[PDB]
RNA sequence: CUGAACUCCUCACACCCAAUUGGACCAAUCUAUCACCCUAUAGAAGAACUAAUGUUAGUAUAAGUAACAUGAAAACAUUCUCCUCCGCAUAAGCCUGCGUCAGAUUAAAAUGAACUGACAAUUAACAGCCCAAUAUCUACAAUCAACCAACAAGUCAUUAUUACCCUCACUGUCAACCCAACACAGGCAUGCUCAUAAGGAAAGGUUAAAAAAAGUAAAAGGAACUCGGCACCUGUUUACCAAAAACAUCACCUCUAGCAUCACCAGUAUUAGAGGCAGUUCAGCUGUCUCUUACUUUUAACCAGUGAAAUUGACCUGCCCGUGAAGAGGCGGGCAUAACACAGCAAGACGAGACCCUAUGGAGCUUU
RNA sequence: GCUACCUAAGAACAGCUAAAAGAGCAAGAUUUAUAGGUAGAGGCGACAAACCUA
RNA sequence: GCUAAACCUAGCCCCAAACCCACUCCACCUUACUACCAGACAACCUUAGCCAAACCAUUUACCCAAAUAAAGUAUAGGCGAUA
């Protein structure tokens, strides 16, 4: 019956899923950081 | 259609209506002069008059005490009713309260009234006063009245 | 709140800590606030037309200081010079010649002369001079900030003037356009003796208490009585 | 139902400026004799009423001090006495409220 | 924005000659950025048009609308300004020459709808303009009489020319 | 006799066909050279907008409409009426988000303030943050664990020797709070309270029209008139009284497999995996109905504050008949007709609102 | 971080018949917090061809 | 009379010429920006589909060092498109 409440915030999940260490863990994630660095993102990751 | 419907619909329903009037009546007895929306003061005025009549029955009267107990939420007022208000009006047969419209209140522009128990200590309200007898129109009518006396005497 | 104390009292109650400012630059004043030594006009002076020695001596001391800064200064010439400055200053009012008026009057005098007549029409004329103007007093200030020394000369002027002030709509509100009237005025003139470009300019007028009341205004006025709140009762 | 067409300003002025929409001029306004302020004929003067309420509030504050608590309504009548006044023989055996003020001219001792 | 109304009081007229009839004083006053809709304000501005200063103040005093108090303050300020700064003799000798409302600078706010649509709500402001003229209120033009109607109709008949001919 | 843009007459004469083509001219802009109150000759180009289901901005219409909000009196101290659906705490989340001062900012509200500026604040004992090595030890559930019982077979344990003298750091600690929805529509773990000692206010004011929503009462009748009232095991599913079917599944059946160090499985044919499995009637009660009526609340309408959206070629926006007309407010004939709010209505305008074939297009999935 | 299934280690469930425990009225093929796993030629599915943050 | 209108700069574009960048202190691959414990995971592998052939089934393009010319020639190609 609830709508639009997909987000159930969890800091452990947020860091583990999208964190800095997670991004560096694989080459694709490292390229994610590189793209954001190129674009000049203020936040490269969570 | 509301032909012959003497009572107003107020608050959240019948029971809420009585409680709203009871709270206004309780405030009037304690303070002897309150100001509230005109329609609510007008609706409560009848109960204010009748409450004095029950007070005249006396505290010994069981039915009167039951009425005062229900209508007066603050119990210290019950002695005031029987021992102060009722004796004050012992001579009068009615007209215990006076109700006057006051300016609309600022917030919601509601029509407002002031109601008091006649004979309270508080400073007198600026009652409306009829024109002086000494005015030009009243003097012409005073002369006419005097002549009708002479004609009636003859 | 207009006062500065109330402003800084409001500022401390608002936590708006305004730091003060120190700079080499400061406001440069070309004149003074008021008269250095007020010259009380002897009562009955208008009627006519050891203390005197002591007062005259003070003028002799002051006139020496004025001569020091400008040697080619004659007190005898000043009454004629002051009369010309007085007439020219007032003529500027007729045509709102403010930039010219600034040369003839000090920054203390200028607001008083022109503020009230900003949206009015003034017609003023100097008809005649009844008796010659003479320098009643001469004073000079002591050394002030920025090494500014000022000299103030009071000139008594008895003249016949004509004044007609119209309102913003062209309607006469004061005076008569052509009728000459007699006016006795004591006019103080000031000069910044230190400034290499200072000149004698009208500073202020002296109004003695014995002075006769001025011409009545045309329109009637209502002075309102105390506006009292409901609780407050009027008291005679 | 959605509007079929935009209403023109010409039509809207006729609607908005129709006499039925205009504020009616009031003819029951008058001048209060006591204070000289404006009032409506059937309504108490706002200036005079506030004056009574102000004094009434001070008296009620004085009544509160004497009672000194809730549910302490007295069983006797109350009389207000201003500075320079003494209890009357009629006003005897009654709760006395003392006001640090001169009796207002409109408030007349009975 | 435009602020011409404020500058009208600064006009200075040449001194009148004795023959000329005394020119009535004119006072212009307004209040900017009132928190009220010009549409609602228009009815209040309309009501006092042509009234005397005292009659306008009386009507506004007993008006329930929020704009009435705002206009009343502007009128009191204009009355005080007239006597003090514009050389008006009697404060009561003033009438409402012009009274209008104008659209102010409005603020747009993010608002919401019951189905989750995104909306812009405007916070409305307005201006109130008043012009006071010295003198009694000009008498209202009387109703057109039957005699006036007949004169107009006969005049129209008399103005008829033979159309489309020599 | 009337009656065209035909023809004549006075004058003028290249000046009424889409696309398309050909020949001239030209707004503004820039450049070269002129010019010098806005021009000329040329060169150039992001070079001209009533026709857009186009983009951005401004402002209208709908509309001051829909909609929104504050229990009562008072001395503003306090008391009264009513609600409780909760409340307090922890966890998680959140991150200074109704403390003081000030404000010209803000909520319907020029005290309040959750907005702005300044100032202050949550103090460890609770909680988080742990541990020397090597070998070795660890068959007996829980359920008041005792008795009687089981089956799905279970959160709870060491010793030996070596090594080691030191101390209370660091971090969380505030709030009216989160994920949402934008009428709480809703969601939200644990402990305690089990009706509150904690927490709250349904009514801005008025009136008491219709229509609408909810509730209550209802003569006589009691489903009448209405698609249809109310009273081979097990498990999920849409629906809900539910029925039905589907799937799952105990049992049953066939099918494949003789084996181990990542699933099956730390298993071994009594195993593992893959398939199939074919209550009415009656009686009784009811505003459902005959057939509706009354009252309360909400809405409503009026006053005050605040204040949306879809929609809108323009609009000075009538009826009848005719016109393809049951395609006419706008055309033909006739009739009607001073102007202009408010509340209703839903016949029309107008709007909110599947199927077809076609295109030398796809994608699943099915194979002959 | 939704949802489906699964893994680890947790948690919750009044009374009433109450032998039998069971969606009986009102303890289970139940519900639920936390962390983790399976990813689009795919995953997952008591299979709606559904669901996998519209 | 309001609402508004009006503006000339901030910078930017295309070339030319020259081969650029970056260790105050402290912190930062663990849940980055977290002073301080026996590691061990290690990178290398045809681009594809498709603009088109008016479908599509082989078939067409995006780089390898001098403007021009040889030349859209030799040549390849459902010898079609096209290259
Ligand atoms: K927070
Ligand atoms: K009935
Ligand atoms: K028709
Ligand atoms: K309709
Ligand atoms: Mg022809
Ligand atoms: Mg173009
Ligand atoms: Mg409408
Ligand atoms: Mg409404
Ligand atoms: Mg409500
Ligand atoms: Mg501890
Ligand atoms: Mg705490
Ligand atoms: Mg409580
Ligand atoms: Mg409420
Ligand atoms: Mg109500
Ligand atoms: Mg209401
Ligand atoms: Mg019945
Ligand atoms: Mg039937
Ligand atoms: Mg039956
Ligand atoms: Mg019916
Ligand atoms: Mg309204
Ligand atoms: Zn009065």
């Amino acid at each position: 019956k609830a709508r639009g409440n997909e987000y159930q915030p969890s800091n452990i999940k947020r860091k583990n899923k999208h964190g800095w260490v997670r991004r560096l863990s694989t080459p694709a994630g490292v390229q994610v950081i590189l793209r954001r660095m190129l674009k000049g993102r203020k936040s490269l990751s969570h | 259609i509301s032909h012959g419907r003497v009572f107003r619909r107020m608050g959240l329903g019948p029971e809420s209506r009585i409680h709203l009037l009871r709270n206004l009546l309780t405030g009037l007895v304690r303070h002897e002069r309150i100001e509230a929306p005109w329609a609510r003061v007008d609706e409560m005025r009848g109960y204010a008059e009748k409450l004095i009549d029950y007070g005249k029955l006396g505290d010994t009267n069981e039915r009167a005490m039951r009425m005062a107990d229900f209508w007066l939420t603050e119990k210290d007022l019950i002695p005031k009713l029987f021992q102060v208000l009722a004796p004050r009006y012992k001579d009068q047969t009615g007209g215990y309260t006076r109700m006057l419209q006051i300016p609309n209140r600022s917030l919601d522009r509601a029509k407002m009234a002031v109601i008091e128990y006649k004979g309270n200590c508080l400073p007198p309200l600026p009652l409306p006063r009829r024109d002086s007898h000494l005015t030009l129109l009243n003097q012409l009518l005073q002369g006419l009245r005097q002549d009708l006396r002479q004609s009636q005497e003859a | 709140f207009k006062t500065e104390k109330e402003f800084m009292q409001h500022a401390r109650k608002a936590g708006l800590v305004i730091p003060p400012e120190k700079s080499d630059r400061s406001i440069h004043l070309a004149c003074t606030a008021g008269i250095f030594d007020a010259y009380v006009p002897p009562e009955g002076d208008a009627r006519i037309s050891t203390e005197r020695m002591k007062k005259t001596m003070a003028s002799q001391v002051s006139i020496r200081r004025i001569k020091d800064y400008d040697a080619n200064f004659k007190i005898k010439d000043f009454p004629e010079k002051a009369k010309d400055i007085f007439i020219e200053a007032h003529l500027c009012l007729n045509n709102s010649d403010h930039d010219r008026l600034h040369t003839l009057v000090t920054e203390h005098c200028f607001p008083d002369m022109t503020w009230d007549i900003k949206y009015k029409t003034v017609r003023w004329s100097f008809v005649e001079s009844l008796e010659p103007s003479h320098v009643v007093q001469v004073r000079c200030s002591s050394m002030m900030n920025q090494g500014n020394v000022y000299g103030q000369i009071t000139v008594r002027m008895h003249t016949r003037q004509t004044l007609a002030i119209y309102d913003r709509f062209g309607r006469l509100m004061y005076g008569q356009e052509d009728v000459p009237k007699d006016v006795l005025e004591y006019v103080v003139f000031e000069k910044q003796l230190t400034n290499p470009y200072g000149s004698w300019r009208m500073h202020t007028k002296i109004v003695p208490p014995w002075a006769p009341p001025k011409q009545p205004i045309l329109k009637t006025v209502m002075i309102p009585g105390p506006q009292l709140k409901p609780e407050e009762e009027y008291e005679e | 139902a959605a509007p079929k067409n935009r209403r023109t300003i010409e039509v809207n002025r006729c609607r908005r400026r129709n006499p039925q929409k205009l504020i009616k001029v009031k003819n029951n306004i008058d001048v209060c004799p006591e204070c000289g302020h404006l009032k409506q004929k059937h309504v108490l003067c706002a200036y005079c009423y506030e004056k009574v309420c102000k004094e009434t509030a001070e008296i009620r504050r004085q009544i509160g001090k004497q009672e000194g608590g809730p549910f302490k309504a007295p069983t006797i009548e109350t009389v207000v006495l201003y500075t320079g006044e003494t209890p009357s023989e009629q006003d005897q055996g009654k709760r006395i409220i003392e006001r640090d003020r001169k009796r207002p001219s409109w408030f007349t001792q009975n | 924005i435009s602020r011409k109304w404020e500058k009208k009081n600064k006009i200075v007229y040449p001194p009148q000659l004795p023959g000329e009839p005394r020119r009535p004083a004119e006072i212009y006053h307004c209040r900017r950025q009132i928190k009220y809709s010009k549409d609602k304000m228009w009815y209040l501005a309309k009501l006092i048009r042509g009234m005397s200063i005292d009659q306008a103040l009386a009507q506004l005093e007993f008006n329930d609308k929020k704009g009435a108090k705002i206009i009343k303050e502007v009128l009191l300020e204009a009355q005080d300004m007239a006597v003090r700064d514009h050389n008006v003799e009697f404060r009561s000798n003033l009438y409402i020459a012009e009274s209008t409302s104008g659209r102010g600078q409005c603020l747009k706010r993010i608002r919401y709808h019951g189905r989750g649509r995104f909306g812009i709500m405007e916070k409305v402001y307005c201006h109130y303009f008043v012009k006071l003229v010295e003198g009694p209120p000009p008498p209202p033009e009387p109703p057109k009489t039957a005699v006036a109607h007949a004169k107009e109709y006969i005049q129209q008949l008399r103005s008829r020319t033979i159309v489309h001919t020599l």
